[PDB]
């Protein structure tokens, strides 16, 4: 569970780079 | 036995009492220490805010001292934030503290001083500019009483060192 | 000031725009209600950096709220006038004394001891108990655990305990500086706090010590960084100011409670019931903090205390401080809940540097072999109370009835000390030869010949 | 008992007393040792507040 | 930081995230949808945000937006609150089901907390106007009820200034403006209402130590762990332990003034039993005869009913003690089920994704639980008036079996002041209401007994010898269970006999009896004396060679009457037992 | 031996303290046992006096 | 509606650009293989939409499949008509029988009691056995929680109970995943009593989808509502196998990637049980009562685990067989340990059963308690049965055991059946050997 939020999060993170660029 | 017992109880209630009055004496010295300490700080306060009543000495303190804001700002446009009477005066020094801004950092020079539209309080501020970013997220405060306040940590000890020994 | 916060999750929140950040920073965040609430970064990037309201981000528009980068990690203010003060969670003030003027500023995380350099145990601590400084005799540099329990007067046995503290080395014939007490408060209840303050102003020792008292009501992270605080007070008469100082944390299952919630703050799936893995290393950065410094007369001792969970030694708690702390001092449920005397079991009741404290010239000559021969008496007084309970008082045997009566007057007389009562070491050999004067002369095979013709009179 | 509390009473006010009367000293002291070095400490702290950082 | 419509961008089970909100501020009340539903927001992530509903979301869909605020959730304190039976927001159930005119609840329904339908006689003299007043200071005080005096209504905290106007005294509502305030802030209207939030209890002065005594009624709750007014006491049990009666005859008993119960997860049917028995019960005191609703308030937050409106609720219970603790009285706040607002919580923290313990329940929830039981305390109210109070936590978690590794236990054993605990032993084998030996202990004992030392022994100091008493009896039953009735000692046998009698004369209590429906302090107190004596009478007997059976075949009237000597009609005819039982250990020789 | 296949935790507790008590029961049985076997010796060699 | 499709996780469809979707809605999408079927939608996101299918997502082409979605929650077609009848897991009719003419039309989730409106029920009604009607008091109105193992006939206790009960009483049964063993055992008890005619029920087989019988249980539930709010007669609800319900529930909520708890459940769950419990209670104002009293097993004949846990938590009191009395021959295994009602309460006493009912019960438990411990006794100790009192236990509790235990489930008993044979079952004991029971009620029977 805890490593799914991590993968939600860097997923998150990912779209939040994308973003940006 | 009633009577030793009583004197106990007694003895206890006028020595407990006198413990409490015996802290509370201290704290009270302590206190007194403290507000006198307090009382140098508000007369420094006092002195300060007396001193940045005058220009003609802090002129070339507020061109150095926006010039070192902008040297630890480092962005490309500055937002100047003074005192309604002041803004003339920084206005005025504008041309000499671009100078030195571009001077002092050539790899980050001073395209331009904004002057902004709310002029500061005439209580919170005896003098001077406020240099920061144009985004606001970081802000410095160069009034007299912050810069006291800031120093006052470090100088707690070399005053503590001074008076009491 | 800073509005640059992206969003706030819980009691902590990220905030972007921040350039050259540091770990556990300072933050002074104004709500949009006006209110200042202190905080401390979590965490740090390159982006945004994550920090940690103690107040809560509730009632905190991420729109219309400040923050204020002070820029600087968790710092104390020491000094050698510090003591007397009181302060609060946050080290701020508490029972509304004065501001100490610093002497000096240091970091609250501290550094640990050069292994060359660490010294041994030597001189003997006076506990003050009956039960407490005579059977497991403890010393300057020892880690003694205390273990309490359920509805257990955890707090009253401290307070008797810093009461007895001061009176701790009146025999040496360090008489000038005044050994130095640190109370470190953990999510302690309103009632117990209050009875603190009450009895420590009470018996004048709180003035010649230290309190640092964080409640249940307020947030974890005051009780959590209470102890590092504490540690680096005690720190500071010991390395630079010289003194002989004594530490006593309360409360270590709260503190243990809010590692817990702090280390849930980094979102981390717990461990085993609920616990930090990292949780040894925790401790080990707690009770590390104890010891004797070479070349240095000021000494440092801690005596911590801690709630096992559900009245079981298998707690995480207790199997933590277990192989760490040099012997452990436990608490019978029995003997609290039959209407007597502070409840240490004889049994469990140990200490590791018991060897340094006592003899000639430590504590006395009476010391070991009397607390050997009593602890027996009260062990084979146990066999025998259950031998008794089968076959009955008719088969009583010599050194079974002579255990009974030994076992009697141990619980109800050498078991018994006091609230606030504290009885010299010399009080306690007496009460121990003259209790265990019981006995004949031959009935103690726990006794040497030497000691038996120089001590029994 | 009635002359117990006559000693506390008198007690009460002899604590009240010996706890004034040692208030005396320190705070003159340090008065004395603060307004010595005053206007020093306002010098300096107006050298400190306006340094060019 | 207002004036901002909000827009739903994900809907999934009650909670729900909604973008546009940025207005707002986190932890704040929303009103969502065309049809108002209400909802808490508490997340904000960007210039997004995530709130949870604390209505039904069945029936809901995409699309759907949502209101700003600016300011938290809270509950309206004032006159006429008392005898009133709400929902969870403080929002009248009775109100709700007259305004819908049906059998079911209307979601989104709005009434007011306070009644600006009744009718008050509001009053000014307290405080002229023109003349300097505070928060906490009372302006005046109305009759809600027949009984009560209840509820002076008082100047809400942070204000200070100059009186402006005073429209009062007279007859008016809890909905309209009796006074003005001027102040720095120029012109600011007062009413008789004060809204309060929920989660932050009512603000005092300063708190102290209660030296008052609260009476549990029982023997043993009242005997073996001490409690006082303003404490915090866990009564621990799961459902059939008899709670209910137990319960009702407490808050009967209660020396309390006021009381503020919020059911939270709990079953209607209890609640309406309640409200039931409430009038059934009717106070004939001094004066006339009252149903017991009046000086009783009920929250109702049902189980089948959101989740979410269970635990706040409860906190909202809190609020509202604190509220009648910054109005300068003694009250205790009862709760129904705190496993109930534990798993309730587990739904919470356990859907917010963080990383949470066993159990379901929260890493942070200590200090949540911790912050609920230290909300209250004994203290006296803002004002100038500094009229002294005491607000008591009673919280009751329900562990499954009787098995001391309850989370709810747990974690609420490292916090509360008081703990009394219930032995699944004694509770399953049919006997009266379960105490366990050796857990049961309380830390305000010392207090109570300094408190007790104005009100003398028996049992005050006789508490640790009765606690010698039942501890070496458990030693020697231990035993005994291993050994039989074969081998023993005389003293051994007056041990027992001991036990037994501890057992029958002192801790068994029936709620269902009208003699024994309670027992007074002095009675309980008379009757542990009596064992007490006929113990060490015993035990002087055993000393002087007397052997066990002919002593026992001697006297048996005097068991009887030691086991009898708890009231059964107090407190009048004390000295009277006290004399024929001393008149009997006399006669015994 | 046996096992159990359903456990709590608690059952671990109740079954842990049922182990010691009857440990001690054990041990009390057996004092028992050899003041009852001295008993009866004595009592045998004034049963053959 | 949405023909489009974006991916498909087990049972669960995720469809991407959707507009005007509603959460918890009644979706009725027609697959590939020309067979429709009914699904709910379980979140809605942004411009992506996300529905799950009860009947099961197998044998679907994502783009032959067109999802038409009401835009509203599911609505149960409530009827008076339905008396006698059957239906499926969907609600389709399995009597043969045609489609009955629809009264109104409503959600099958019921709705909320109000907190003013609700009625605590006194009423007693005579389970018939005397093990059962004594011990647990049956009630009309209140809930009684029932825990069951694997292997145990906990349909045929039911069945027995719901045939020796019978204005008469309505039953109205809901089935989730329900064996067709099962189902045949119930329908030859229902037809073989002659009360099928006033029975209905909602069948979802093991062989049909169970994930569909979800929605079945709650349909159920909302003809129970109907009946109670609008029939005004007495109304007993029943869910079987809700132990398949927990597991298919765990099932959506595993799919759903979200915080499980112990045994797969949801985190949410703690109000989901609720909804269990909520098909009872009685309302103000209405003549009629409405019960609910499922039925479950416990995982592994282990009652610690999460269903027996909140179904013992959440419900007051619960109805427990032992496996060793279900396993020794003898009739109906209560246990009086682990059995209680709460609903024991106010109905015992005069003017409701008897005086001597509620101390016949205490003292019941008294000799269970102490014959249990002198069982202890008996196997730890010799066969002396520990001195005196342990002896008349033990031998008190066999005889309650192999007579007050087992009534039989076709015999049908009254209360004061029970009481007789209990008053001559307590003759073996003293009458000061009860310390359950007072003054009065040792001089209640004498003869």
């Amino acid at each position: 569970v805890q490593e799914k939020k991590q993968n939600e999060t860097a997923k998150l993170d990912a779209e939040m780079k994308l973003k940006r660029d | 036995g009633n009577f030793k017992s009583k004197l106990k109880k007694a003895m206890l209630s006028q020595q407990i009492t006198k413990s409490t009055i015996a802290n509370k004496m201290r704290l009270k010295v302590l206190s007194a220490r403290e507000q006198s300490l307090d009382g140098i700080f508000e007369e420094t306060k006092e002195k300060l805010s007396g001193i940045a009543n005058n220009r003609d000495e802090y002129k070339p303190i507020l061109q150095s001292l926006i010039v070192e804001a902008l040297l630890k700002l480092l962005e490309p446009k500055a937002i100047v934030k003074a005192l309604e009477r002041d803004v003339d005066l920084i206005e005025s020094m504008k041309d000499d503290i671009m100078r030195e801004y571009g001077e002092k950092a050539q790899r980050a020079p001073l395209e331009e001083i904004v002057i902004s539209n709310d002029y500061l309080n005439k209580d919170l501020v005896s003098g001077g500019v406020v240099v920061s970013n144009a985004s606001d997220k970081i802000e410095i405060n160069n009034t007299l009483e912050e810069r006291l306040k800031l120093l006052s940590e470090e100088a707690l000890p070399a005053i503590r060192l001074e008076l009491y020994g | 000031n800073y509005n640059t916060v992206s969003g706030v999750n819980g009691p902590l929140v990220i905030l972007e725009k921040v350039k050259f950040p540091r770990y556990n920073e300072i933050v002074n965040l104004t709500l949009p209600d006006g209110t200042v609430r202190q905080g401390q970064v979590l965490e740090i990037r390159g982006d945004r950096a994550i920090v940690q309201v103690f107040e809560g981000t509730s009632g905190i528009d991420v729109k219309k709220t400040t923050v204020e980068f002070t820029g600087e990690s968790l710092r104390i203010p020491v000094s050698e006038d510090m003591l007397g003060r009181i302060f609060d969670g946050s080290g701020r003030p508490i029972d509304n004394g004065p501001k100490v003027f610093a002497e000096d500023y240091l970091d609250i995380n501290g550094s640990p001891i050069n292994p060359y350099a660490r010294i041994y145990p030597e001189e003997m601590i006076s506990t003050g108990v009956s039960a407490i400084d005579t059977m497991n005799s403890i010393a300057r540099g020892q880690k003694i655990p205390i273990f309490s329990a359920s509805g257990l007067p955890h707090n009253e046995i401290a307070a008797q305990i810093c009461r007895q503290a001061g009176l701790v080395r009146p025999t040496k014939d360090g008489h000038e500086e005044n050994f130095s007490i640190v109370f470190a408060a953990m999510g302690v209840n309103l009632e117990t706090a209050r009875f603190f303050k009450q009895d420590f102003e009470e018996n004048g020792s709180l003035e010649r010590t230290s309190l640092f008292l964080n409640l249940a009501n307020d947030p974890t992270i005051e009780r959590i960084i209470t102890p590092r605080l504490a540690l680096t007070t005690a720190e500071y008469l010991a390395y630079q100011t010289e003194r002989h100082v004594l530490t006593i944390l309360t409360d270590m299952s709260s503190y243990a409670d809010a590692l817990r919630e702090v280390s849930a703050a980094r979102e981390e799936v717990p461990g085993r019931r609920g616990y930090p893995g990292y949780m040894y290393t925790d401790l080990s950065t707690i009770y590390e903090r104890a010891g004797r410094v070479e070349g240095r007369n000021g000494s440092i001792t801690q005596i911590p205390i801690l709630t096992m969970p559900n009245d079981d030694i298998t707690h995480p708690i207790p199997d933590l401080t277990g192989y760490i702390t040099e012997g452990q001092i436990f608490v019978d449920r029995q003997l609290h809940n039959k209407g007597i005397y502070p409840p240490i079991n004889v049994l469990p009741s140990l200490s590791r540097l018991m060897k340094s404290a006592i003899g000639e010239g430590m504590t006395r000559k009476d010391h070991g072999d009397v607390s050997n021969q009593l602890y027996a008496k009260y062990a084979i007084g146990k066999d025998a109370a259950a031998m008794k309970a089968v076959v009955g008082e008719e088969a009583l045997s010599i050194e079974d009835k002579l255990s009974l009566e030994f076992l009697e007057k141990f619980e109800k007389t050498f078991i018994t000390q006091g609230a606030y009562e504290d009885r010299t070491v010399f009080e306690s050999l007496d009460q121990a030869w003259s209790l265990l004067r019981i006995y004949p002369k031959e009935m103690l095979n726990r006794i040497s010949p030497k000691i038996l013709d120089e001590f029994y009179d | 008992l009635k002359e117990f509390e006559q000693k506390n009473a008198g007690g009460v006010g002899e604590l009240e007393k010996k706890a004034e009367a040692g208030v005396q000293g320190e705070l003159a002291e340090i008065k004395k040792i603060a307004e010595k070095k005053k206007d020093d400490v306002v010098k300096i702290l107006i050298e400190t507040v306006i340094k060019p950082s | 930081a207002e004036s901002e419509y909000g827009a739903i961008y994900s809907v999934s089970g009650p909670v729900v995230i909604a973008e546009n909100m940025i207005g707002c501020a986190m932890y704040e009340l929303v009103k969502v949808g065309h049809d108002n539903l209400v909802g808490e927001v508490i997340r904000i992530d960007g210039d997004k945000a995530t709130i949870q509903v604390y209505e039904e979301t069945a029936g809901l869909t995409v699309g759907d937006p949502v209101l700003r605020t600016g300011k938290p959730l809270s509950v309206e304190l004032g006159p006429g609150l008392m005898e009133t039976i709400y929902d969870g927001i403080q929002r009248p159930l009775k109100a709700i089901k007259e305004e819908s005119q049906s059998i079911y609840i209307p979601r989104g329904i709005d009434t007011p907390a306070l009644d600006r339908t009744i009718k008050w006689q509001f009053t000014p003299g307290k405080f002229q106007v023109g003349d300097h007043i505070s928060g906490g200071d009372i302006y005046g005080s109305v009759f809600e009820n027949s009984l009560i005096s209840s509820h002076k209504i008082l100047l809400p905290p942070r204000s200070r200034g100059t009186i402006t106007w005073i429209a009062p005294a007279g007859e008016y509502t809890l909905d309209e403006k009796i006074l003005e305030v001027e102040f720095d802030g120029k012109k600011s209207d007062f009413t008789l209402y004060h809204t309060w939030p929920v989660r932050v209890p009512r603000p005092v002065t300063e708190k102290l130590s209660a030296d008052y005594p609260l009476l549990t009624g029982q023997r043993v709750l009242d005997a073996l762990f001490p409690c006082v007014q303003g404490g915090t006491t866990c009564i621990p049990g799961a459902f059939g332990c008899g709670k209910t009666v137990i319960s009702q005859s407490l808050s009967k008993y209660s020396n309390s003034d006021a009381i503020i119960y919020v059911g939270c997860g709990e079953r209607g049917n209890e609640m309406a039993e309640v409200l039931m028995e409430f009038p059934e019960l009717y106070t004939e005191m001094s004066g006339t005869k009252e149903p017991i609703m009046k000086r009783t308030t009920l929250v109702a937050n049902t189980s089948n009913m959101p989740v979410a409106a269970r635990e706040a609720s409860i906190y909202t219970g809190i609020t509202l003690a604190e509220y009648f603790r910054d109005q300068g009285k003694n009250v205790s706040m009862i709760a129904d089920s705190s496993s109930r607002w534990a798993e309730a919580l587990r739904e919470i923290s356990g859907r917010l994704g963080e990383m949470p313990a066993d159990q379901g329940f929260p890493a942070y929830l200590g200090a949540k639980l911790a912050s609920f039981y230290e909300r209250a305390g004994k203290a006296v109210a803002l004002g100038s008036p500094d009229r002294t109070g005491s607000v008591s936590i009673v919280a009751a978690v329900s562990p499954a079996g009787g098995d001391f590794s309850d989370p709810v236990t747990t974690a609420t054993l490292g916090i509360t002041q008081v703990f009394w605990g219930l032995d699944k032993k004694l509770a399953q084998r049919k006997h009266f209401p379960s105490i366990n030996t050796s857990v049961s202990y309380s830390k305000y004992t010392n207090v109570l007994n300094k408190f007790y030392d104005s009100n003398y022994p028996e049992f005050p100091v006789l508490r640790d010898r009765m606690k010698e008493i039942l501890s070496n009896a458990e030693e020697l039953e231990q035993v005994v269970q291993l050994v039989g009735k074969s081998a023993l000692s005389d003293s051994d046998k007056i041990t027992l006999d001991v036990a037994t009698l501890i057992k029958e004369d002192f801790l068994q209590q029936n709620g269902y009896s009208t003699y024994d429906a309670f027992c007074p302090i002095w009675k309980t107190f008379d009757m542990m004396r009596a064992f007490i004596s006929y113990h060490d009478e015993a035990q002087k007997a055993v000393a002087n060679g007397a052997n066990w059976s002919k002593l026992a075949d001697s006297t048996g009237d005097v068991k009887h009457a030691v086991s009898s000597s708890k009231f059964f009609e107090p407190s009048r005819g004390e000295k009277e037992v006290h004399g024929e039982f001393e008149k009997l250990l006399s006669t015994m020789q | 031996n046996r096992e159990q296949v359903f456990p709590t935790r608690m059952t671990l507790g109740l079954m842990k303290t049922k182990l010691k008590g009857a440990n001690q029961g054990y041990s009390l049985l057996k004092r028992k046992s050899e003041a009852l076997t001295k008993r009866f010796r004595d009592i045998t060699k004034r049963i053959d006096d």
